């Protein structure tokens, strides 16, 4: 099941220098760096049979791979282009057919960083009728005015996360379709029992992780640095 | 009456890629040979109606073999370390298939072994489901296809295309 | 014809 | 040469319902098949192989695929499918000589509809804690669809469908927002086919 990616997620400028990493504790000949995209499903970058071997794959154009041991296999993109951005997937493998998959490397490569932005997050506070007529409070955060759409949200009540009782939108939203480049939002509910939602020594987080630029990208815009960040927004429990 | 069909392949890694080889059978006939040592390494039939071939279809036949031999030289390193053998030598990795068909028409026996530095190594069981390991090496190996389901996909060959094949052949005779 | 071989040894 | 084809790229089923799907492969002998699951932000999970054999093959989680010769078929089938069985579903094929590499299908993406039990529409209305507002259309059931607003200036979202899995408990969301002065929770989600049934609490409408 250990097939490891390094960097889970990963943002650069055109131009730039990217490397996914890939570790695998099996002892398989066989690894693979596969994008995927929307449109295209599973398309094969650059393989390896083993040690020091190095097979092209179908799109191999733009990347290299160095398969320097038997376990760890890299992607090279030594000058980056908006055409990449994309999610990597490394898998080995020991027989034909049966490919073991590591869990994906998200990466954005940006043509123009005048376009960045980060997302505000607000919390929505659940309807008082809501909870009177289901016995259930339902809590809606939003996350607005990003890109690239590159975020992560996570729901965090008393300082862990929480899964059970949440929807993330699967798909964000074009602020302005009609512009290309547009900025997104995306919506996210947390449910819980009325019961809870009451007790007001109850804290409630919603988490948005955004991917941006880095400490080092020159920012030339009389506005902030849409650097790599984490934006929240909190709510408490109210008895009412 | 009965017939069979054989195919032997040799990885032989170099003090210096290993040298590969390979060479067909059907009833103690050769059909075709192939040897990355002559100027050019292409696929030699042997047999009238096998030289009458397209050109594409030799195409493909060699794809597939410079896979194989990449196989090969995984697998060779794989084995030295196995036998914790120096670096700096010679080893043979030797592998057949095949099967013999009976007076009937059906599969009589299917074959796939290898064998490594002239000593048995690792071959399928006339079962068809288990396989049978010379040593401690082979033993790891046969865990290895055991659970990858190495049997079942060779099973699938001998009693289906194996067959097949060597009656299209003996036809074309 | 061909029956090539891939699993790992 | 040697493909395999998907018919359909969306497919969707109700928690409960029986699962078939479909996979054709181009000729090939021997053919080696497989089938493989992409669980929402994850890799893929190999499902079931097809060697030899048994060509009725048993995956793990009471999946299963049937390997037709007649058909040049590798069709896979589930029994009652859970909600959390909603996932991309790959068929693939290992082609003999371009073995190293697997070749796959284009994806399934399987939608398993939740089982409403006790539906409740309503359209409640949400308030901002520092400030601001949202519009939720919550508890509708499988059946009812939530479609985009032809306002532009106004923003909704699909349905999402949340579990609080302590209460054995699910239901389906649709959020909208905007800040047109102008805009309300009632105007709000009209450019629906809402349930005549659906709650509006007073105040808020």
């Amino acid at each position: 099941a250990a097939v490891t990616q390094s960097p889970r997620n990963k943002v650069t400028v055109t131009g730039g220098n990217v490397t996914l990493s890939c570790r695998q504790t099996n002892s398989h000949n066989y690894m693979y760096w596969y994008r995927q995209d929307t449109g295209h499903g599973l398309r094969l970058i650059h393989y390896s049979y083993g040690a020091g071997n190095l097979q092209i794959g179908d799109v191999p154009d733009g990347y290299k791979a160095t398969r320097t041991t038997q376990e760890d296999f890299f992607l090279l993109l030594e000058l980056a282009s908006p055409s990449q951005t994309s999610l990597y997937f490394c898998a080995s493998s020991d027989a034909p057919g049966q490919l073991y998959f590591g869990e994906g490397s998200k990466l954005t490569v940006l043509e123009d960083l005048k376009n960045v932005f980060p997302p505000e997050v607000a919390v929505f506070e659940p309807s008082e009728a809501e909870i009177s007529h289901t016995q259930k409070a339902t809590l809606v955060c939003l996350a607005t005015g990003f890109y690239p759409d590159h975020v992560e949200l996570s729901w965090w009540v008393n300082g862990k996360e929480v899964h059970s009782g949440v929807c993330t939108d699967p798909q964000p939203l074009k602020e302005q379709p009609a512009l290309n480049d547009s900025r997104y939002a995306l919506s996210s509910r947390l449910r819980v029992s009325a019961t809870f939602w009451q007790n007001p020594r109850n804290h409630f987080r919603c988490q948005v992780q955004f991917y941006g630029l880095s400490e080092n990208d020159e920012w030339t815009q009389d506005r902030a640095k849409p650097v790599t960040q984490i934006v929240s927004a909190e709510a408490w429990g109210r008895a009412d | 009456g009965p017939h069979s069909m054989r195919y032997y392949e040799t990885a032989t890694s170099r003090r210096g890629e290993p040298r590969y080889t390979s060479v067909g059978y059907v009833d103690d006939k050769e059909f075709v040979r192939f040897d990355s040592d002559a100027e050019n390494p292409r696929y030699e039939p042997q047999v009238p109606w096998m030289e009458q071939e397209g050109p594409e279809y030799w195409e493909r036949i060699t794809q597939v073999a410079k896979g194989q031999e990449q196989w090969f030289r995984v697998n060779l390193r794989t084995l030295l370390g196995y036998y914790n053998q120096s670096a700096g030598g010679t080893h043979t990795l030797q592998r057949m298939y095949g099967c013999d068909v009976g007076s009937d028409g059906r599969l009589l026996r299917g074959y796939e072994q290898f064998a490594y530095d002239g000593c048995d190594y690792i071959a399928l069981n006339e079962d068809l489901r288990t396989w049978t390991a010379a040593d401690m090496a082979a033993q790891i190996t046969r865990r290895k296809w055991e659970q990858a389901g190495a049997a079942e996909y060779y099973r699938a060959y001998l009693e289906g295309e194996c067959v097949e094949w060597l009656h299209r052949y003996l036809k074309n005779g | 014809f061909l029956s090539p071989f891939w699993f790992d040894i | 040469a040697q493909s395999v084809t998907q018919p359909d790229a969306r497919v969707t089923v109700s928690e409960g319902a029986s699962l078939q799907l479909r996979c054709k492969y181009s000729y090939s002998a021997t053919p080696y098949l497989f089938w493989y699951v992409q669980y929402p932000r994850q890799g893929l999970q190999m499902l079931l192989k097809y060697y030899s054999g048994d060509p009725v093959v048993q995956g793990v989680n009471g999946f299963e695929a049937e390997f037709s010769k007649s058909d040049s078929s590798f069709h896979l089938r589930k029994a009652s499918v859970h909600w959390s069985d909603s996932a991309v579903y790959f068929c693939a094929v290992s082609a003999k000589g371009t073995g190293s590499k697997l070749s796959f299908g284009k994806g399934a993406k399987l939608t398993v509809s939740p089982n409403i039990q006790n539906p409740d529409p309503a359209v409640y209305q949400l308030r901002d804690s520092k400030s601001k507002s949202v519009c939720l259309f919550t508890d509708f059931d499988s059946q009812t669809n939530v479609s985009q607003s032809k306002d532009s200036d106004v923003y909704i979202t699909d349905k999402c469908v949340l579990d609080m899995r302590s209460m054995d408990f699910k239901s389906n969301s649709a959020v909208a927002w905007s800040n047109k002065s102008d805009f309300a929770c009632a105007n709000a989600f009209n450019n629906s086919i809402i349930p005549e049934d659906t709650f509006f609490p007073s105040p808020e409408s």
